[PDB]
């Protein structure tokens, strides 16, 4: 039951990020360099994940590395 | 490493874990179904971290790790274990991920619905798998002997289930799965054994055991005559060397040990000896084919390996039965992988590249309804 | 041929694995640069009104939470990764190890002391 | 050897002067002209240090090139430059990988002689071929055409 | 003296002290565990006042110093000798302040909890030491020998203990320490010796035939056979010149020294010879690893120095155990040092840089609690 409730934290991760915004508050001028913040977060986002895609990609040929050690020392 | 996009055959199997790609005629990963856990905590620097063995990783070393058996009588035990031989199956030995390929999976008759629900839930959630389809064993069995009549009897480590197949019918309403296996068959073997006067109490030692057995016991042909003339012994007595130097001398216990199937008595249980029961499920079947299921009874299960089964099904059937009509028994040969090979047989067809459950169905109906659909 | 020709040739080795290393990371850095500049794209703010602003951020909120479920996916993705390089990096040290333990030798003395003591006043450029 | 032998083309004239003039000194009245376990025991007396019979073997044996068990100028010199340790500090695992991917610039797992040799040729230096043969032998180990990670790592001893 | 920043691995063995710096391969300051202290009182003038001597100090005069070990049969007697011989490595060989680097000490399996206390308490707080460590012998011992399997026997010099590791696993339930070591085959010769015709009563003559049995003792192939060819001696007896000039003859004696580690009840005890305690811890091990810890047995401590001990080992356990298997027995060169040759390769992890324990958090916690952390 626990890995049902593992999954369920893998939405909930997803879920805690996210929070309710409010826009019933701001004028016409601030909601404009708000909605850039927003935009500079994605910026951000992106750059971390292309991080990870180029270490899979190294962490890729690691595996392969390895691989070849076990079959040149058996 | 392959270059077909085939379901991968990963029989899972009560005892041995059986894995190789569809079109195969023998699983290359055959490994047992134990996990290894470490047992003591080591002040030591350097060894692998790992925390969870499987396989022939936990074979090799047995002294260290406390052996936990993935599945008990049938139900699933734990899951991690469950997630631990897929995942090792999938990133150390075929070295292939179910994200390219389906998977069709053989599950033993009449199990729960939670161990269903889990491991589809585990196959679609967690791993990325395409398409997934749960088989019974038995119809696959049947596939690999090349008939469509007959009885088969799957005995594994854990469970045995009879299951008849007349003209390629399934009847769900008299499959009975009784937990009389391999298990507790090494359980009366070691009780004797500690009768003889060498007494062990660990689970490798008990391993050990269950491989001197798979390797000696055999099926004995009339036991109280054999016990009779075993009570002089002379070539009825023989002396096994432990792969470890100890020698141990085994007399009649060995055929004795699988006579406890005969007689479920010697376990204080009321249920009846396997050649009883299915005798009974005849009964329960329709007079009209009983004679076909008497003429093409097959076997199934690793169980099956000892020699002599044969014949003393035939003299249990023949004394049971009438002696009027004729009862041939047929085993084939390899019948232990032959459940496997019908799983190779049956991805390759077009049709069955039809009947697969893919993701988005199974997310939107939930697990149930898949329950639903397969039967 | 001799040995110092060929340690000389090594440390030319590091030398120009460092610089050819250098030259990945900054060609690296460029392309995360073009990939950001094409994936995420700037803003137009200029003549968008009260509520198309609204809407704009809401998009741009619905856009945030796709990408972090990426992220987050490549994240997995990359865990898993780390713990299968961990497990086979120590099974390899395991097969590997056997015999192949090393040291540097002691009974080495240092040649200042020793210069010292064997020449006295002799020893001035070692 | 490697190592050592550079520290020795590294000295200058007058210190191999004064090595062979402590050459000449150690072996002052000696039997072989050379300088063995009994003599370098001898000397190591004469300091104040007492050394180990295996010990004595095993430091000969890493200092010799020719192979007589003893140690002579060409060996003195190794002999009394060793001392500085040229081939510490390992880099760390993963600049060894690092190192590993850069000569392996095909990806496939392996230093194919194309690879090294290419390499040698960039680095600028006149590479000669026995120079070529030597690596390549000290990289491969089973001489299958190609150096892998564990071969690889191999190559480090000796190098810094 | 000292540019890097690393621990000091100090082994303090019973019988002899052996410190250096980590990295290195053998311990540059080796020396006796021994206190002399003044016996009488003289009048003289101008002498050193020091009330103390210790190590290489008290060797050269054993005739005016009483004579005392600091180490009984592991039991810490004295700890003014212990702090006596901290200070002395510290402030008279070695050169430099604990107050820089760490110490990584080596003490003897099984000891008791007052032991460790007390010598963490004089190390955090007298001497400013930022970093302590207790390890035992037998890790290090088998890290020097570069495997992970086998039986290490550790012969010091008032205690010899068994430790099974397999494949890196220790087992603290089977180590058994018994008191028997180089102190009683001194007094063993002594008595014998005393039994010849040569009697002495003092300590010095002791440690000089400590000496003479380090130097020619040996272990016997066959006992009863060596005796009876040595009844009419010629080659097997040997003539000895003491360092003082006396002509010493020593015959078969010599074999019959260390024999007393084979049968204990010429010393009166009920304990079983070193073989055949290990013998027994090996049936106290698992019989799966049996083998192995038969084929890794590592040896370890000066005691081991003589020559004869390999094969007197080989042709006893071959008669006490089955003569099918293989049982090669391994002793590598310079075993003595091997430990403390350990603790440098040890010294120089960054991870077991990261294992230290620092001075604050064992002051909050107190020495009892660092018992627990450590194990
Ligand atoms: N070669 C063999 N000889 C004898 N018995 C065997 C052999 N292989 C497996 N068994 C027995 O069969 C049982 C496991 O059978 P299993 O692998 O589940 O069969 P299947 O894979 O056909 O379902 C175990 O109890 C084991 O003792
Ligand atoms: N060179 C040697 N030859 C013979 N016996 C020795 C030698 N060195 C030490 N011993 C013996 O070993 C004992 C001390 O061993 P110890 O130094 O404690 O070993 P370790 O340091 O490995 O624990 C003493 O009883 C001594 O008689
Ligand atoms: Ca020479
Ligand atoms: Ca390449
Ligand atoms: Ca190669
Ligand atoms: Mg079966
Ligand atoms: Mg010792």
């Amino acid at each position: 039951g626990k890995r049902q409730t593992e999954r369920e934290k893998k939405k909930k991760i997803l879920a805690e990020r996210r929070k309710v915004l409010a826009i019933d508050h701001l004028n016409e001028d601030q909601l404009r360099e708000k909605a850039k913040e927003l935009w500079q977060s994605i910026y951000n986002l992106e750059a971390e994940k292309f991080d990870l895609q180029e270490k899979f990609k190294q962490q890729k040929y690691e595996i392969n590395v390895l691989r070849n050690r076990i079959n040149d020392n058996q | 490493d392959e270059d077909e996009t085939t379901a991968l055959v990963c029989d899972n199997g009560s005892g041995l874990v059986k894995a190789g790609f569809a079109g195969d005629d023998a699983p290359r990963a055959v490994f047992p179904s134990i996990v290894g856990r470490p047992r003591h905590q080591g002040v030591m620097v350097g060894m692998g971290q790992k925390d969870s063995y499987v396989g022939d990783e936990a074979q090799s070393k047995r002294g260290i790790l406390t052996l936990k058996y993935p599945i008990e009588h049938g139900i699933i035990t734990n899951w991690d274990d469950m997630e631990k031989i897929w995942h090792h199956t999938f990133y150390n030995e075929l070295r292939v991920a179910p994200e390219e390929h389906p998977t069709l999976l053989t599950e033993a008759p009449l199990n729960p619905k939670a161990n269903r629900e889990k491991m589809t839930q585990i196959m679609f959630e967690t791993f990325n798998v395409p398409a997934m389809y749960v088989a019974i064993q038995a119809v696959l069995s049947l596939y690999a002997s090349g008939r469509t009549t007959g009885i088969v009897l799957d005995s594994g480590d854990g469970v045995t289930h009879n299951v008849p197949i007349y003209e390629g019918y399934a009847l769900p309403h008299a499959i009975m799965r009784l937990d009389l296996a391999g298990r507790d068959l090494t359980d009366y073997l070691m009780k004797i054994l500690t009768e003889r006067g060498y007494s062990f109490v660990t689970t490798a030692e008990r391993e050990i055991v269950r491989d001197i057995k798979e390797k000696l016991c055999y099926v004995a042909l009339d036991f109280e005559n054999e016990m009779a003339t075993a009570a002089s012994s002379s070539s009825l007595e023989k002396s096994y060397e432990l792969p470890d130097g100890q020698v141990i001398t085994i007399g009649n216990e060995r055929f004795r040990c699988p006579e406890t199937l005969f007689q479920p008595s010697f376990i204080g249980m009321e249920s009846a000896g396997i050649h009883e029961t299915t005798y009974n499920s005849i009964m329960k079947c329709d007079i009209d084919i009983r004679k076909d299921l008497y003429a093409n009874n097959v076997m199934s299960g690793g169980t099956t390996m000892y020699p002599g089964i044969a014949d003393r099904m035939q003299k249990e059937i023949t004394a049971l039965a009438p002696s009027t009509m004729k009862i041939k028994i047929i085993a084939p040969p390899e019948r232990k992988y032959s459940v496997w090979i019908g799983g190779s047989i049956l991805a390759s067809l077009s049709t069955f590249q039809q009947m697969w459950i893919t993701k988005q169905e199974y997310d939107e109906a939930g697990p149930s309804i898949v329950h639903r659909k397969c039967f | 041929i001799s040995a110092s020709r060929k340690l000389q040739l090594k440390t030319l080795l590091l030398q120009i694995a460092k610089q050819e290393l250098e030259r990945e990371a900054e060609e690296r850095r460029g392309e995360k640069g073009r990939a950001l500049s094409t994936r995420c794209q700037p803003l137009e703010l200029a003549g968008l009104g009260f509520a198309e602003l609204q809407d704009l951020c809401r998009q741009l909120h619905a856009r945030v939470d796709k990408v972090d479920e990426e992220r987050y996916d490549i994240e997995a993705k990359v865990t898993k990764n780390i713990t299968e390089i961990a497990d086979l990096t120590q099974k390899i040290f395991d097969l590997r190890g056997k015999f192949k333990r090393p040291t540097l030798r002691r009974v080495r003395i240092s040649a200042d002391a020793m210069m010292q003591a064997l020449l006295g006043a002799r020893a001035k450029e070692s | 050897d490697d190592i050592y032998k550079a520290a020795v083309e590294q000295l200058t004239e007058e210190q191999k002067n004064e090595f062979k003039a402590a050459f000449d000194i150690f072996v002052l009245g000696a039997e072989d002209g050379c300088i063995s376990t009994k003599e370098l025991g001898k000397v190591m007396r004469m300091l104040g240090q007492n050394p180990t019979p295996e010990e004595l073997q095993e430091m000969i044996d890493e200092v010799d090139e020719d192979g007589s068990g003893t140690v002579d100028f060409d060996e003195f010199l190794v002999m009394m430059v060793r001392c500085m340790k040229d081939d510490s500090k390992g880099k760390s695992e993963e600049e060894l990988s690092d190192l590993f991917r850069m000569f392996d610039k095909n990806a496939d797992g392996y230093i194919d002689l194309d690879e090294l040799k290419i390499m040698l040729q960039a680095t600028g230096e006149t590479i000669t071929e026995d120079d070529i043969e030597e690596l390549m032998k000290d990289g491969d180990k089973n001489n299958d055409g190609r150096i892998d990670y564990d071969e690889f790592l191999e190559f480090m001893k000796g190098v810094e």
